[PDB]
RNA sequence: CAGGCGGUAGGGGAGCGUUCCCGAUGCCGAUGAAGGCCGACCCGCGAGGCGGCUGGAGGUAAGGGAAGUGCGAAUGCCGG
RNA sequence: AGUGAGGGCGCGAGCGAUAACGUCCGCGUCCGAGCGCGGGAACAACCGAGACCGCCAGCUAAGGCCCCCAAGUCUGGGCUA
RNA sequence: AGUACCGUGAGGGAAAGGUGAAAAGAACCCCGGGAGGGGAGUGAAAUAGAGCCUGAAACCGUGGGCUUACAAGCAGUCACGGCCCCGCAAGGGGUUGUGGCGUGCCUAUUGAAGCAUGAGCCGGCGACUCACGGUCGUGGGCGAGCUUAAGCCGUUGAGG
């Protein structure tokens, strides 16, 4: 039957991120960002949690490391593809390498969009989750 | 000012057209306008003679 | 309706004309005026005029405080054209119809 | 002889004008496409008709997976409970109740994992 | 309408002028000649004499039964005027609520029985199922003639 | 209050509304006649419990009447591969107005 | 030889026809009389700002 | 109860308006013919009534008959 | 009354180089002409499946259930890394 | 209209029908070079005003409602949420942002999204008939059944 989407309901939530390792973190981090999991849950938003989290770095690696390579194509075409190493990729953006886990499975643009500006984190090692001053619910 | 044909007498094909919604009637070019084609009978003639 | 200023078959031309009035409306007759005026190109006149009749129909048979008299709600429209040709090598029939101008303005009081 | 056929279609256009509600720019007064145009839309609606049924489908799918799950245990586990479940097992509603009356679920639930056992 | 003023060829129907045709005046345009032409025509319609006089037959018995006047005798109308002709008719009944086939050689009978209403002046041995039952009621004089004109109609 | 008893597939959860659902043409054939659901998942302001017992006890009943009908809205039958013919939606019930119980 | 395709509707048309737009003439007043004077300029009345030289006959 | 019901070519059935012929002009009508402009009652549809506005005079069917007829569509035909 | 030429897939012979989304014939299905739904990413013919019209109903194919997206990041025993 | 106009000639060969019931069809005043524009009178109407009946579609215009600058889509459209609307509520309107799913129609194709094609937009025209022969059906008269050419009566012209 119906049941409407109640009104401006804001929870965020403060993620370890740390020894916890790539891929199933992200799995969860990801559907983690719902919209789909507290009350009128579903197209125009629902939770998805504005969910921060830390030490993105120190991440644990899917035992690869080296042999996976995120790509900047943005070239001017017969540019570069610029192809890079894990290592590296945290090396400078490791907040991103799990970045791309995330937007990894993140959809739909407009909403996902949205949805990335609600998941925020910083490899930087939790002050940051600090910055981000508000509430700090956590797991 | 009543007694309309009994039974089916009235019009019963004057079918317009080659159908409701589409239409074209028949088969491919081979049977277009000038099109009053090989007539009656083509082998059968050989049989004639 | 209140200062009715509109009028016919005068060749004069769509677009631009619009643009005329476009900047002139708002306004009353005092600024309207000095734009339509001291602005230049062509319309200035047909303009001005269309003006004027609209603001004589106004204090004549409509009146109203006069000086107040402000362009309300106004624009153009065009009629036919001259359908006119004109020669594009190998012959051929180049054509073309000059728009004959009517303008669908209104001078409002306030 | 005659057959001005005019009086007719002038009708049957118009019909068509409103056939056409007030589409996109041009296939909205678009005579022709207009008409195709809405031929579209026409086994449009069919399909949406046709599967708003799954549509639901997800829909409750989720909004109640959310909460059997919330719980204790997702479908494979909560389902096959409301499913030993005896002469009570139903659907269109866990959704509308997990919500409405939330000690509702919480003990359909309870009921239900032990229905499974 | 073709034949003489047939506009031989106007178009190149050469290959560039983008346009079909060589024939102006054409057919299938401008008002020139339309399809299946509106031809000069008429209806013959050779109705075996048999049933068509059985029926003829027929409609007069039914018409008749129901409303039957085979006068034989009237007289009302000086020798049959109009005023006189009426005075006739409300004596023989007949009214506004009736139309009736006058039918036969009494030609005073005709000469009266105009009037748009009620009447039909039909003063011939001549008849026909329609008019037959169309005609409210038959109403006729040299019946002598018709009912054996009938007959002959009966056997030959 | 809000119960849930539902017939022909659920149609059901609700209290004291003209909440029409499905044709049970039945007891139609008269105006404002009445009639029972088996209930099924009991639950009404507080006592909230089962839908076997549900399945089997208690039964509601309504006054109803009315109808509903043709909902209008069309589907027209066509593919791309060269057809088109369509028509309207026909649909209803005699409408039931809520009886407590 | 390249007539486009259509015409992206009045739509475009306007797109174009639009970003053009016509502003309006530039005026303060007669440093002398009244009325509309644009920048550096006299006119068929005041006509100047040392020596009308111009205007009434 | 069967029981079936995607489905062009193509074959069968059954309805739809459409302008005329009887219309056995019934009349209807200046408190409008008609075409038009708009509309959440009728039709399984082609269509229907009906309500409201225009609009200046027609129009027409109870039942049946007669057909230059119903059309994107043919680098179509004529005019915008 | 209409097609009087069609293609694809599987098996069986031609042929072709035992090449081709090749072309020859046959058994079957096919796809057109319904083959509009699932589907395998999306794909006329590959596995599922026949849509007369509804449902803010439930059981299933194939094939699926960390996420993007419905469905166990099931359990159990291994073997690669 | 066999005239306009193309062709050397031969020759080809448009378009445009209606103001109103009757002219009472516009004195006169007002912006203006003029047209043309506001008034007065016309009148039953002049959104009946001189190309002037009925006077729709197309296209351009003046105002109002909703809508719109991190957006990738014929279309749409199912859903829903925000507006504004008639509303007694039921709710009905229009408008859409968020999301789900969606290769446009014709022709000829084994085969189409078409990058194959037709398709510029509106409107009116625009194509399976007629005469017989027949031929099979089947609705109707008698089994031997039916009648051309004609002579005759014929507002209706009546059928014989």
């Amino acid at each position: 039957k119906t049941y409407v989407p109640k009104q401006v309901e804001p929870r965020w939530v403060l993620i370890d991120a740390e020894g916890k390792t790539l891929g199933r973190l992200a799995t969860k981090i990801a559907t983690l960002l719902r919209g789909k999991h507290r009350p009128d849950w579903t197209p125009n938003v629902a939770m998805g949690d504005f969910v921060v989290v830390v030490n993105a770095d120190k991440i644990r690696v899917t035992g690869k490391k080296l042999e996976q390579k995120i790509y900047t194509r943005y070239s001017g075409y017969p540019g570069g593809l610029k192809k890079i190493p894990l290592e590296k990729m945290l090396a400078t953006h490791p907040e991103r390498v799990l970045e791309h886990a995330v937007k990894g499975m993140l959809p739909k643009g407009p909403l996902g969009r949205r949805l990335f500006k609600r998941l925020k984190v910083y490899a930087g090692p939790d002050h940051p989750h600090q910055a981000q001053r508000p509430e700090k619910l956590e797991v | 000012l009543r007694p309309n044909p009994g039974a089916n007498k009235r019009r019963k094909r004057v079918g317009r057209g080659p159908g409701s919604g589409h239409g074209k009637t028949a088969t491919r070019g081979h049977k277009g306008q000038k099109s009053r084609s090989g007539g009656l009978k083509d082998p059968r003639r050989f049989e004639g003679g | 309706m209140e200062a009715k200023a509109i009028a016919r078959y005068v060749r004069i031309s769509p677009r631009k004309v619009r643009l005329v009035v476009d900047l002139i409306r708002g306004k009353s007759l005092e600024e309207a005026r000095n734009i339509l005026r001291y602005t230049n190109k062509r319309g200035a006149y047909f303009v001005a005029k269309v003006l004027e009749s609209a603001a004589a129909n106004a204090v004549n048979n409509h009146d109203m405080l006069e000086d107040r008299l402000y362009v309300k709600a106004a624009y153009v429209d065009e009629g036919p054209a001259l359908k006119r040709v004109l020669p594009r090598a190998r012959g051929r029939a180049d054509i073309i119809k000059k728009r004959t101008s009517h303008i669908t303005v209104i001078l409002g009081e306030k | 002889p005659r057959a001005k056929t005019g009086v007719v279609r002038r009708r049957k256009h118009k019909k068509i004008l409103k056939l056409a509600k007030g589409y996109w720019g041009l296939r909205s007064k678009s005579f022709r496409k207009a008409r195709e145009t809405l031929f579209a839309a026409g086994n449009y609606a069919y399909a949406h008709r046709k599967r708003r049924k799954r549509d639901f489908r997800r829909l409750w799918i989720v909004r109640i997976n959310a909460a059997c799950r919330q719980h204790g245990l997702n479908y494979s586990t909560f389902i096959h409970g409301l499913k030993k479940a005896g002469i009570e097992v139903d659907r269109k509603n866990l959704a509308d109740l997990a919500v409405r009356e939330p000690q509702v679920f919480a003990e359909l639930v309870e009921r239900a994992k032990a229905a499974q056992g | 309408g073709e034949v003489a003023y047939s506009g031989r060829k106007i178009w190149p129907q050469k290959h560039t002028g983008r346009a079909r045709h060589g024939d102006i005046g054409a057919p299938i345009f401008v008002g020139g000649g339309v399809v299946f032409g509106p031809k000069p025509r008429d209806y013959s319609y050779t109705l075996p004499k048999k049933v068509r006089k059985k029926g003829l037959a027929m409609a007069v018995a039914d018409r008749a039964r129901e409303g039957k006047l085979l006068l034989v005798e009237a007289f009302a109308g000086v020798n049959g005027k109009t005023k006189e002709f009426l005075a006739w008719a409300k004596e023989a009944g007949l009214d506004g609520s009736e139309s009736v086939l006058l039918v036969t050689g009494n030609e005073l009978v005709r000469r009266a029985a105009r009037n748009l209403p009620w009447v039909v002046t039909l003063a011939p041995e001549g008849l026909n199922v329609y008019d037959i039952v169309r005609t409210e009621r038959l109403v006729m004089d040299l019946d002598a003639w018709e009912v054996f004109q009938n007959r002959i109609g009966g056997e030959a | 209050m809000f119960a849930i008893v539902k017939t022909g597939g659920k149609q059901y959860r609700v209290e004291p509304g003209l909440k029409l659902r499905v044709e049970k043409l039945d007891a139609e054939p008269g105006a404002t006649v009445e009639l029972p659901v088996l209930l099924l998942g009991g639950e009404k302001t507080v006592v909230g419990t089962p839908v076997v017992e549900g399945a089997s006890v208690v039964a509601e009943v309504l006054g109803h009447g009315r109808g509903k009908k043709i909902l209008v809205s069309k589907f027209k039958a066509k593919v791309q591969y060269r057809r088109k013919k369509g028509h309207r939606q026909p649909y209803t019930e005699l409408l039931i107005k809520e009886i407590r119980g | 030889h390249p007539v486009p395709k259509k015409k992206t509707s009045k739509a475009r048309r306007d797109a174009r026809r639009s970003h053009h737009a016509l502003t309006p003439p530039t005026l303060v007043p007669c440093p002398e009389c009244k009325a509309m004077k644009p920048p550096h300029t006299v006119c068929p009345e005041c006509g100047y700002y040392a020596g009308r030289k111009v205007l009434e006959v």
